């Protein structure tokens, strides 16, 4: 499948400095699309991308109440949490909820997703069935429990099939300029002498989209991935992402080093060396 | 639980003394989420500094991106300066034209 | 667009 639609909801509670603060950004694949924040001056839903901005005044409306009746709802699980836990009312606490759809090349519904984390822990999650749940612990089962007997799985399901696969198909159409758009890697490998004995070389890939993306190393055809220091991949600003591998090798051998790269937006994977 | 930040300093577009950039610090893998984040230039805090809005990785870990626009030169330090509640006190990473 | 969410 090539795409996704995904809300990360984040809900803090902060005692003594007001009620808990909640705010959810709304993404398709790594494009963020739509924020609300329940801290900002005028709390409505809000365009992050422009294809989004073409839709009319009441698909605000409609989201800009959704998402303040969620604030709420959140404000009173993180309550009831509190309770669950036998948790003191001064503390601080986290409830985090990610929840969407995976769809394939021809539109279809891959996967749904909708879990939930209490202080960075997992708590609970909507199973791939759609249908049944997994609780982490004896607090996650009272929850468990409620959702059962209200038949809430059957709403989320609803959901996740249905309304949440049409609008990533609409979004998909809309925006599919730089949705649907691929762009590769710029790729090359820098060198950095280190002593008399050894140099590091670097192997770079800027200005792709989407994210993913796997840089190794190789000595001799040989993977040295125990050896090879790779930082995160990180966002450049423009919609694009960077990332690079590094290896220490000895003086005279920088030869015997070959970088690979693989990207979405790449036709074959490709392979460099320092190019002296 | 609480994870500590890992932080990198860089720019939008390869180092060009004299030319327009944006210098980016990216704050990631941290819980929670209260986050204090500075750009400086030779020690100075920059005032027009953005931010993305705040959002989170599969492993819930939380992210953010902070920027500026900047012009590089060969004498100019630039840095980023963290706190969280995992830190002691603030950590300063300098920018590395390198990295 | 979103979904109406549920009390834990």
């Amino acid at each position: 499948g090539s795409h996704s639609m995904r809300y990360f909801d984040t809900a803090m509670s902060r005692p003594g400095r007001g009620e808990p603060r909640f705010i959810s950004v709304g993404y398709v694949d790594d494009t963020q699309f739509v924020r609300f924040d329940s801290d900002a001056a005028s709390p409505r839903e809000e365009p992050r991308a422009p294809w989004i901005e073409q839709e009319g005044p009441e698909y605000w409306d409609r989201n800009t109440q959704i998402f303040k009746t969620n604030t709420q709802t959140d404000r009173e699980s993180l309550r009831n949490l509190r309770g669950y836990y036998n948790q003191s009312e001064a503390g601080s606490h986290t409830l985090q909820s990610m929840y969407g759809c995976d769809v394939g090349p021809d539109g279809r519904l891959l996967r749904g997703h909708n879990q939930y984390a209490y202080d960075g822990k997992d708590y609970i999650a909507l199973n791939e069935d759609l249908r049944s749940w997994t609780a982490a612990d004896t607090a996650a089962q009272i929850t468990q429990r409620k959702w059962e007997a209200a038949r809430v799985a059957e709403q989320d399901r609803a959901y996740l099939e249905g309304t949440c696969v049409e609008w990533l198909r609409r979004y998909l159409e809309n925006g599919k300029d730089t949705l649907e758009r691929a762009d590769p890697p710029k790729t090359h490998v820098t060198h950095h002498p280190i002593s008399d004995h050894e140099a590091t070389l670097r192997c770079w890939a800027l200005g792709f989209y989407p994210a993913e993306i796997t840089l190794t190393w190789q000595r001799d055809g040989e993977d040295q991935t125990q050896d090879t220091e790779l930082v995160e991949t990180r966002p450049a600003g423009d919609r694009t992402f960077q990332k690079w591998a590094a290896v220490v090798v000895p003086s005279g051998e920088e030869q015997r080093y070959t970088c690979h790269v693989q990207h979405e937006g790449l036709p074959k994977p490709l392979t460099l060396r320092w190019e002296p | 639980i609480q994870r500590t930040p890992k932080i990198q300093v860089y720019s939008r577009h390869p180092a060009e003394n004299g030319k327009s950039n944006f210098l980016n610090c990216y704050v990631s893998g941290f819980h929670p989420s209260d986050i204090e984040v500075d750009l400086l230039k030779n020690g100075e805090r920059i005032e027009k500094v953005e931010h993305s809005d705040l959002s989170f990785s599969k492993d819930w870990s939380f992210y953010l991106l902070y920027y500026t626009e900047f012009t590089p030169t060969e004498k100019d330090e630039y840095a980023c300066r963290v706190n969280h509640v995992t830190l002691s006190q603030p950590k300063i990473v300098k920018w590395d034209r390198d990295m | 667009g979103g979904r109406k969410k549920y009390k834990l």
